[PDB]
RNA sequence: GUGAACAGCCUCUAGUUGAUAGAAUAAUGUAGAUAAGGGAAGUCGGCAAAAUAGAUCCGUAACUUCGGGAUAAGGAUUGGC
RNA sequence: UUCAAAUGAGAACUUUGAAGACUGAAGUGGGGAAAGGUUCCACGUCAACAGCAGUUGGACGUGGGUUAGUCGAUCCUAAGA
């Protein structure tokens, strides 16, 4: 259904922008049942969502 | 702005619990004349001016 | 005057497994060992060893885990065992390699 | 072999725009590093002994419990209110029979159809319109100081 | 008659002289009416892995030659349309000449 | 192509050829003629500081030490030292006489080939 | 980062993918360009169009409220290692 | 802009994923001042509107939410009344 609500509020617990969170297409249940910050906490703890850290931007050339 | 008087704030506050839709049961009564209420507003349309 | 400095790398669960070469590993940082510069060119102060289960290298000149670390994962795409063996360290300059969450 | 490596890592690698998912805390399944395992060639016999390790949770799933509660029923009566929680409802409060609410939504319904005719975007817009236009249904357009551009 | 036959594609066929606006939209239709005229259904589908290919030199640089295959497959029930049903997928060659349509046993 | 290649190389604009460059360097005689000129008005040099290699006058007096250290001038010097050529050469080369050609080579390595180097020498 | 630069150009953190679309590319425009040879010849009228254009060195007239004019004009050079 | 998946009677536009993109820090970001005044957000719902569709909304219906001995006013004064 609707998941930007769940983003945001996984992005905002996390201390990341909203573009730099990971959702699981195949598992999807859970996190729509999910609305509170200890629930996206433990869910990212058990690995549902990643950092996706940030983009390489290198300086080698300079 | 967050610096409205508390008189502003009030009438604000007062045009709030106005905004609403009529109730249902008022149509249940017997010899009714009320069919929508014309005194509702919303803040795109319509601008109190305080 | 000068202090050796030791890493240990644990292989024990992936080689019990059985996609493991420990023996090959150690000749590949032998063959491949570089300390300033060339290859080859070692003055006697850096030796490795294997016994079945860990490797231990102890170096005098220039060495870091790191370095160690980025050899390890060369030889293990080399030998195309990405995505299958996972390196970690279990405690200050102690290493260990082991498998992955699948968990199918 | 060696260029169709390449061609599959320059296919796959898209490192330039956004991410590369960390290899360390993805997901994968056994069933699909079987085969790259048996391409490799090792040995089958010491990683199949692994499955029957999952032999946990397959008596998990029965919990009992009127058999998991015996399948969604209480969801379709439960959701049949309009708004959840408990709350007072100025509008489902109002009127208790149900044959009474749904009068009220048809009435409802057959009032809001004057405002829809009349194309207003509700109960509460109210924008009229002026018959005509001072600025556009007076003046002479002479030389000089033109009415508009 | 679930069949594989790995066909080959040349995109300089069907996308000289287009918009270099819409080079990749013109490669995706003319790959889904190529499959189409190619294997005579109606329902076609492509592969994100494919998708990956065709947009991952540029928005406007898609290479010419690239080898798909395409896939039929029994459609699911309450499928009014038909049983037939056609999915694309990509696949890598070293080289892009050399190599023709080829049928692939099932396995 | 409607750039800067036909803006610089049109028909008007052109330049003297190899050919008569070396000409005029193997001729002793011309070398000096080349520069002592009587006088000159519509040339933008009067008829004075004329780089014989870059084909082109200086319009001013010491302009012509420093297009001598610029390193466009030590180019064209460059192009120069190679073995000249010409139309012969090439219809010898596609199918045609041989010991004409090489009778030419020849004489030209035996009489002028040191004659350019003189020249340099007497000159700078 | 490019450089004199808070110019423009590419990227990072962050943010967006919203503005009706699809099929073919005829004439008549919008904004841009390009054109062999002549080079302003008609055009009220060198007006939108082009030329030098950045930096370093040389030498810079008439006139003068002697403070400017002046980057006057022109010429030589511009890479990589 | 592209593809896949899911929801959904019904998907060029809803959500996610997979790609491509741009804004390029005197931003399409992060705060605010005037002004705006419940639009913030949650839940069910789409006849009326978002010139097109909308399964979506800054739309509809019901509710939740702003905590100051130290932040500003309240204290003082200027041109003024």
């Amino acid at each position: 259904a609707n998941l930007r609500t769940q983003k945001r509020l996984a992005a905002s617990v996390v201390g990341v922008g909203k573009r730099k969170v990971w959702l699981d297409p195949n598992e999807t249940s859970e996190i729509a049942q999910a609305n509170s910050r200890n629930a996206i906490r433990k869910l990212v703890k058990n690995g549902t969502i990643v950092k996706k850290a940030v983009t390489v931007h290198s300086k080698s050339r300079t | 702005a967050a610096q409205k008087s508390f008189r502003i704030k009030q009438k604000m506050a007062k045009a709030k619990k106005q905004n609403r839709p009529l109730p249902q049961w008022i149509r249940l009564r017997t010899n009714n004349t009320i069919r929508y209420n014309a005194k509702r507003r919303n803040w795109r349309r319509t601008k109190m001016n305080i | 005057q000068k202090i050796a400095k030791t890493f240990t790398v644990d292989v024990s669960s992936p080689t019990e497994n059985g996609v493991f070469d420990p023996a090959s590993y150690a000749k590949y940082l032998i063959d491949h060992i570089k300390v300033e510069g060339a290859v080859g060119n070692l003055g006697n102060a850096v030796t490795v060893t294997e016994d079945g289960t860990v490797v231990t290298v102890v170096s005098t000149a220039k060495f870091s885990g790191k370095y160690l670390k980025y050899l390890t994962k060369k030889y293990l795409k080399k030998n195309q065992l990405r995505d299958w063996i996972r390196f970690v360290s279990t405690k200050t300059n102690e290493y260990r390699l082991a498998f992955y969450q699948v968990t199918p | 072999r060696q260029k169709t490596m390449i061609a599959e890592a320059r296919n796959r690698k898209s490192l330039k725009n956004k991410a590369i998912m960390p290899r360390s805390k993805l997901t994968k399944s056994f069933g699909k590093m079987e085969e790259h395992m048996s391409t490799l060639g090792h040995d089958m016999s010491a990683l199949q002994d692994k499955q029957n390790r999952a032999a946990r949770k397959n008596r998990y799933v029965e919990r009992g419990s009127d058999v998991v509660f015996g399948d969604q029923d209480a969801l379709t009566a439960s959701t049949e209110n309009g708004v959840k929680l408990r709350q007072t409802d100025r509008l489902l409060d109002g009127v208790a029979d149900g044959s009474m609410r749904s009068k009220a939504d048809r009435m409802a319904k057959m009032e809001r159809r004057e405002r829809n005719r009349h194309a207003k975007q509700g109960e509460s817009d109210r924008h009229n319109a002026v018959s005509l236009s001072k600025h556009l249904f007076s003046g002479k357009r002479g030389v000089g100081k033109t009415d508009f551009r | 008659d679930v069949v594989t036959r790995e066909y080959t594609i040349n995109l300089h066929k069907r996308l000289h002289g287009v918009s270099f606006k819409k080079r990749a939209p013109r490669a995706v239709k003319e790959i889904k009416k190529f499959a189409k005229l190619h294997m005579g259904t109606d329902d076609v589908r492509l592969a994100p892995e494919l998708n990956q290919a065709i947009w991952k030199r540029g928005v406007k640089g898609v290479e010419y030659r690239l080898r798909l295959r395409i896939s039929r497959k029994r459609n699911e029930e309450e499928d009014a349309k038909n049983p037939l049903f056609s999915y694309v997928e990509p696949v890598l060659v070293a080289s892009a000449k050399g190599l023709q349509t080829v049928v692939v046993e099932e396995d | 192509m409607g750039r800067y290649s036909v803006k610089r190389y049109k028909t008007k604009r052109r330049t003297r050829d190899l050919d008569l460059i070396y000409n005029d360097l193997s001729t002793k005689e011309s070398v000096q003629k080349l520069l002592n000129q009587p006088l000159d008005e519509t040339k933008p040099g009067l008829g004075q500081h004329y780089c014989i290699h870059c084909a082109k006058y200086m319009e001013t007096a010491i302009a012509l030490k420093t297009h001598l250290k610029g390193k466009v001038h030590k180019r064209r010097v460059k192009e120069l030292r190679g073995v000249p050529y010409t139309q012969e050469v090439s219809d010898a080369a596609a199918g045609y006489n041989l010991n004409k050609f090489l009778n030419r080579v020849q004489e030209i390595t035996q009489s002028v080939g040191p004659e350019k180097e003189s020249n340099e020498a007497l000159l700078k």
